[PDB]
């Protein structure tokens, strides 16, 4: 029996205490029954916490400790990383606060954040920039600490981002108590871009989209791209938060509390009977209220030599060496216009996964907005002209010169509901003049394969193929081996032909 | 409207002076109802019973700020660091005074902490101007792993790139730990001659005791550290001749303790003339909010331009630590710590004596040391590079040109055969050939000697996101030269702009081209057969291995499918490539022109086709701006003036 530490730091109402303390025994589903004594603090300050620590220190043989927060603190975490510094104690964080992510660790903590490092953050939000191929992109930050590590990171990525991606402007502004507006706000007034990614804390956040609202530089045509520090209370979002704001962040999001506090109790649980299945002893117990004893434990080595590399539950929670998570699973999550927090798409293994083809701009009064440009294509397999084939396995979506593709939807019983869209890499004739078309005229476009049938004929009088989703107005143009004859003539226009056929008789010629 | 402040001292006596430096703060500003008053107290080894101390009498009470100094006992940031973290929670300002630690520097985790000593890591921007006043260019790092000697170097990096320059090389080492003499030795085949060092005083006398072991110590060498690295076991170990940087203050805790107080006493009236103090949270427990103000008085903090202070103008930098700040630079004589200059911002200042450099001479050294013996590093390529195994007495067989003069061989070490088949064994073969001969002929031309060497890997190389890592990374023999295993290749290379970013190629020594080769009826269409467009299963073809080739056929997109057959077939090395198409197991490769039409013009059975798609030059590369690039290019000008690589090529191309 392993006696662990559920600290509770988030205020809140007093009911969570004792609703969580009964169900610590209710552990039974993990090896090693655990013996969790739970605390929590009612005023979330350094003294009391620490009074709480120490006590818990002092009051028997505790070997791991897990410790929640609310969602606006910070401080904490510098505490526990003090605490699991000085005492060399191995500690876990869980909801808002702690989870932050800081880079610098003191060389004697084990703390270890349960975050998301923000570099991270940038390459899987780059990655979904690549989805929507938005080469132009403002940088926008406050004199928040740590911008200048936002701006190495960004320059780092951009530095290895494959694409010549476009760095419109690299700026900083003051944000928090009022400010001066002039040539700040004016700033923002001669800002020019479509795409914006930005860096603030989230009353800066709060702040900031105040003021780009009152900028004029909101709405469609104008997207934003925000990290974790930014945003805040996902069931909560302030009015001043404008729809379509897009973020990634880890699947625990949606998880209840009680559910995050269990799989913290697990993977500490996991790393416990793990050293006891190596090394066949129960885990060193941690130190004291007084002062430490002195150098590393060798157990507690052991510890942190099979903690690294955990899992439980299909999620393999591995950590970095930084104090913080490894190559985790996360949720693209995305502000819809009804003012509420979604998954719009995910990033797991290297992979993205999304259910909007395109993105949907919605302007000011609720509603949709189609561009002119953009438009639907639709095509039917033929192998000398339309080559599909499965995505990059080895590295990822799609390979150049090739156009990523869906098939049409599953509008047979899925008429739109299967958020994993299964990508393919379409590469052809067509594809290359489609492509010129695009550089030429100055139009986006949307691919997907058509699946009810073939080209297209007039069945039971209605017609199919692109000629239904075309006539139908299901699609906008269709491209492919399309014979122009009279009867797909009457209902459809086409363009003049590009290259000419014709009806032939082949033959063996022995 | 009463103002009062924290102070963390070690003294004991200096808080009584502190109680007088408020006074002298009401000395030297007027009373009225401001009520300056003060409060001091000294830390604890138990940082526990500290922090909970200062909630209970600091926040509790009307304080507005804080100051720390330093214990007698040395821990450094061990002190301050809760208390840094203390402040962070209400987002008052914190005042360290003695602290080196770069990492007390971080606003990100310590919110509102100052200091008016920059860290150990500022001292790299002083020895900046050390190479800029005495014209040193070859300048080497060695730093420990700790992240404060991460941060100087990288301080250090940012500086040297200013100046668009870099040092040829970083090293990093563990502190106190063994065997280190790996990375001296290594800095002994090094160029330059003048060192760089940062660690701590056990780590610097360790440093210094294994150079003296490896006889660093003599002339040219030359170190330079901070303070740090000049006391205690390391001052006994450092020799004679090493330059130091001093601070002008040092320890004198008064000095700091009454410009701490004026600055805080300017900032403070400030604030209320700037009205809107609010208060201090008014104790740890209970109250659990931020303070608003917090940043408005550390942002008047940093304008707070206090030039009354003792040590002169009292200026923050961008970070809020000292700006042109003072110290003085100091030189080891017959174990006398001599100064021979200041040093205040861009121009140190030379005030008497002379530098007494480490080997005992008086002349400034350069900053290099040319090695007349290069590395020669290369590939086995039987057109250009015949690998054959020694005699069992080691040497090289009398072998003579049918005109009876002997080729020239030499010895060659590497591995005995490819490494995967290979039991990893390094052996000497003898080794010969065109390219032997031309580097033969340049160096007798440039009179050095040299190393030869074949390159482990068996292949050219290119830049990969290699497994497990995120940047595209050399291999093979530029990857060897980049690391610095040789320091010039010799062997048929291919210029290529991926390389020309890295290496450098002197002009071409041979015109070549590219083709395809077939055995002995469908003659291939060069490179615009379909056949070769649509991939076929009845038809099998490959290249090498990160080559040029490969780079080439990535970089044309609209070949990527030829590229795709590509990773297929490829293969390693061109022997084994040539048997499968003498074999009929491959069907057709593409290659260089010369190497193909050599082995035709000896091996005969098998014949090339299609013209050279890609024509370019074997040229003798080297590294990126080491002076030898102009000698080579004009040998080779003058080579092909009076044909003599005819003659190589009649001697090796019948
Ligand atoms: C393409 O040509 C096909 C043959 O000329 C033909 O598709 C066939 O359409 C019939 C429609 O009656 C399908 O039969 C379905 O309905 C019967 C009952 O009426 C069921 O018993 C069957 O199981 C089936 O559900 C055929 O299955 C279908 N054949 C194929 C191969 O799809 C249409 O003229 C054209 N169809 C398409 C999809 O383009
Ligand atoms: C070839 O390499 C050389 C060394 O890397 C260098 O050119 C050399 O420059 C020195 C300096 O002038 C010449 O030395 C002559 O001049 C000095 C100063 O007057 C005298 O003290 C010497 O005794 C000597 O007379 C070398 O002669 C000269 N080397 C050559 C081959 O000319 C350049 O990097 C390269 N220069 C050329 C021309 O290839
Ligand atoms: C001026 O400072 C002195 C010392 O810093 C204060 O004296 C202490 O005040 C605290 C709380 O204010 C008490 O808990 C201590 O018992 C006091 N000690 C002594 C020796 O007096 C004093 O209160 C301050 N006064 C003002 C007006 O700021
Ligand atoms: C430490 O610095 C203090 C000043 O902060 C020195 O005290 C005075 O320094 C001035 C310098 O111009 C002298 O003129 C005074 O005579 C000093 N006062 C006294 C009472 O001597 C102090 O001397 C310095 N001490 C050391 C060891 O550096
Ligand atoms: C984790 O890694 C260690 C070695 O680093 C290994 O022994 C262990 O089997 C791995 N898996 C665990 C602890 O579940
Ligand atoms: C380490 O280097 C060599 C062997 O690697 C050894 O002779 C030397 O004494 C060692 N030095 C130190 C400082 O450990
Ligand atoms: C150091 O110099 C001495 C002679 O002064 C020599 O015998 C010894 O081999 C040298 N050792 C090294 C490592 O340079
Ligand atoms: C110390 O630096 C200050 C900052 O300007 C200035 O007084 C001077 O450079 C130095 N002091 C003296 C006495 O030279
Ligand atoms: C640097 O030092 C000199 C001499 O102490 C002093 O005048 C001033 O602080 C600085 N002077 C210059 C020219 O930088
Ligand atoms: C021999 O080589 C040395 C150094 O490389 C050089 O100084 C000298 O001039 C050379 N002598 C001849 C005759 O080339």
């Amino acid at each position: 029996a392993v006696t662990v530490a559920v600290v509770f730091g988030s205020s809140g109402p007093l009911q969570t205490q004792a609703r969580t303390r009964l169900t610590s025994q209710n552990f039974l589903d993990l090896p090693l029954e655990i013996q969790p004594l739970t605390v929590g603090v009612n005023n979330t300050n350094p003294s009391s916490i620490l009074t709480q620590i120490c006590g818990l220190l002092g009051a028997a043989r505790v070997h791991g400790i897990v410790f929640e927060d609310n969602v606006d603190t910070e401080a904490v975490a510098q505490l526990l990383d003090f605490v699991s510094s000085q005492t060399h104690v191995p500690i876990l964080s869980i909801s808002g606060g702690s989870a932050v992510v800081l880079t610098p660790k003191e060389p004697g903590s084990a703390f270890l954040q349960l975050g998301v490092s923000l570099e991270q953050q940038l390459q899987v939000l780059f990655k979904v920039l690549e989805e929507y191929d938005w080469s132009a992109f403002a940088v926008i930050t406050s004199l928040h600490p740590g911008h200048a590590l936002f701006l190495e990171g960004v320059r780092a990525v951009a530095d290895a981002s494959y694409l010549s991606w476009r760095l419109l402007d690299v700026l900083t502004l003051e944000l928090g108590p009022g400010g001066p507006r002039a040539r700040t706000q004016r700033l923002l007034r001669q800002v020019d871009a479509p795409v914006l990614v930005a860096y603030c804390s989230r009353e800066e956040a709060e702040v900031l989209f105040a003021e780009a609202a009152q900028a004029g530089l909101v709405g469609p045509g104008h997207v934003w791209l925000v990290p974790n520090l930014a945003l805040g209370s996902t069931d909560a979002p302030p009015a001043a938060f404008p729809v379509g704001l897009i973020s990634v962040v880890t699947e625990s999001w949606r998880l209840s509390l009680r559910q995050k506090v269990r799989d913290g109790v697990a993977i500490l649980a996991l790393g416990a009977h793990s050293y006891r299945r190596q090394y066949g002893t129960l885990p060193a117990p941690a130190g004291d209220c007084r002062s430490h004893p002195g150098p590393v434990s060798p157990a507690r080595e052991a510890f942190y030599r099979h903690l690294l590399n955990v899992t439980w539950e299909g999620r393999d929670f591995s950590f970095s060496p930084g104090g913080y998570l490894v190559r985790p699973t996360m949720v693209v999550i995305a502000l819809n216009r009804h003012r509420l927090w979604e998954m719009v798409g995910r990033w797991d293994h290297g992979v993205l996964y999304m259910k909007y083809p395109v993105w949907p701009r919605y302007s000011t009064s609720l509603q949709p907005v189609v561009d002119s440009r953009h438009l639907t294509v639709a095509t039917l397999e033929e192998r000398p002209f339309v080559i599909v084939e499965s995505p990059d396995p080895g590295t990822g979506g799609c390979v150049p010169n090739t156009v990523p593709c869906r098939r049409q939807s599953n509008h047979t019983f899925s008429s739109g509901d299967l958020t994993p869209y299964t990508k393919l890499c379409c590469k052809g004739f067509c594809i290359d003049i489609l492509k010129k078309l695009a550089k030429v005229v100055k139009f986006s476009y949307d691919l997907y394969l058509v699946t009810n049938g073939k080209h297209g004929k007039r069945v039971r009088g209605v017609w199919n193929g692109m000629i239904g989703e075309v006539y139908y107005k299901r699609a906008d143009m269709a491209i492919g081996s399309l014979t122009i004859n009279e009867e797909r003539s009457e209902i459809i226009d086409f363009s003049v032909p590009f290259v000419e056929t014709g009806i032939s008789v082949m033959v063996s010629r022995s | 409207k009463i103002v009062n402040i924290g102070a963390v001292l070690s003294t004991r006596k200096h808080e009584q002076m502190f109680r007088e430096a408020v006074n002298q703060a009401n000395k030297r500003h007027g009373s009225w109802k401001i009520q300056l008053n003060a409060t001091s107290v000294t830390h604890k080894p138990n940082a526990i019973q500290m922090a909970l101390s200062v909630c209970e009498d600091l926040i509790s009470s009307q304080v507005y700020a804080i100051l720390v100094s330093h214990p007698p006992t040395p821990n450094d940031h061990f002190t301050p660091t809760p208390v840094s973290y203390t402040a962070g929670f209400y987002r008052i300002p914190v005042l360290g005074l003695t602290t080196r630690m770069s990492i007390y520097s971080d606003k990100s985790i310590h919110l509102s902490f100052l200091r008016t000593v920059p860290p150990y890591s500022h001292q790299s921007s002083v020895w900046f101007e050390m190479m800029r006043v005495y014209n040193w260019n070859h300048i080497i790092l060695l730093v420990s792993d700790d992240h404060e000697g991460r941060a100087a170097q990288k301080r250090l990096e940012t500086l040297l790139e200013e100046r668009e320059s870099k040092a040829e090389k970083v090293l990093q080492f563990d502190p106190g730990t063994k065997n280190v003499t790996a990375l001296l030795m290594e800095a002994r085949e090094l160029e330059a001659r003048v060192i760089i060092l940062s660690a701590s005083e056990d780590d610097a006398a360790t440093v210094y005791r294994a150079a003296a072991m490896l006889n660093m110590t003599g002339s040219g060498y030359v170190w330079l550290v901070g303070e740090r690295e000049i006391s205690g076991n390391a001052l006994r170990y450092a020799p004679d001749g090493i330059i130091g940087l001093q601070l002008i203050n040092g320890k004198n805790e008064s000095a700091h303790i009454s410009d701490a107080v004026g600055v805080v006493a300017q900032a403070v009236h400030e604030l209320l003339e700037k009205e809107n103090i609010t208060d201090p949270p008014r104790g740890c427990v209970g109250n659990t909010n931020i303070w608003k103000t917090g940043p408005l008085f550390k942002r008047v903090l940093m304008s707070s331009k206090y030039a009354d202070g003792v040590t002169g103008r009292v200026e923050f930098n961008e970070d809020g630590d000292r700006k042109f700040a003072n110290y003085s630079i100091m030189n080891l004589q017959n174990r006398k710590l001599v100064q021979v200059g200041i040093y205040n911002g861009t121009h140190v200042i030379p005030n008497d004596r002379k530098i007494i450099w480490p080997g005992g001479e008086t002349e400034k050294p350069r900053g290099y040391q040319m090695s007349t013996r290069l590395k020669i590093v290369t590939i086995h390529q039987e057109p250009f590079v015949y690998v054959k195994p020694t005699m069992s007495d080691g040497t090289c067989k009398e072998e003579f040109t049918v005109n009876g003069d002997p080729v020239k061989k030499v010895i060659c070490t590497g591995p005995n055969d490819t490494s995967p088949g290979s039991p990893r064994h390094t052996v000497p073969q003898c080794c010969y050939g065109f390219c032997i001969d031309l580097l033969i002929k340049l160096a007798r031309t440039m009179n050095f000697t040299y190393e030869v060497h074949l390159v482990a890997d068996g292949k050219f190389g290119t830049q990969e996101r290699v497994n497990n890592s995120n940047k595209k990374e050399w291999n093979g023999m530029m990857g060897e030269l980049l690391s610095g295993q040789a320091d010039m290749i010799v062997a048929p290379l291919t210029i290529n702009n991926e390389r020309a970013q890295y290496i450098e190629f002197s002009k071409p020594f041979k015109y070549q081209g590219l083709t395809i080769l077939v055995k002995k009826e469908e003659r291939i269409t060069g490179i615009n057969d379909p056949r070769l467009r649509n991939p076929s299963d009845k038809f099998i073809y490959a290249t090498v291995k990160q080559s040029s080739v490969d780079i080439y056929f990535r970089r044309q997109v609209e070949l990527s499918t030829m590229y795709r057959h590509m990773e297929k077939h490829n293969y390693e090395s061109a022997a084994e490539a040539i048997q499968a198409v003498r074999d009929n197991k491959l069907h057709a490769f593409i290659w260089d022109s010369a190497v193909l039409e050599f082995e035709a013009s000896q091996k005969c059975d098998l014949v090339t086709t299609g013209e050279l798609f890609f024509r370019s030059g074997f040229g003798i590369g080297m590294r990126k701006d080491s002076p030898w690039k102009q000698n080579v290019s004009l040998s080779i000008l003058k080579s092909h003036e009076n044909g003599f690589m005819e003659d190589l090529d009649k001697t090796w191309v019948r």
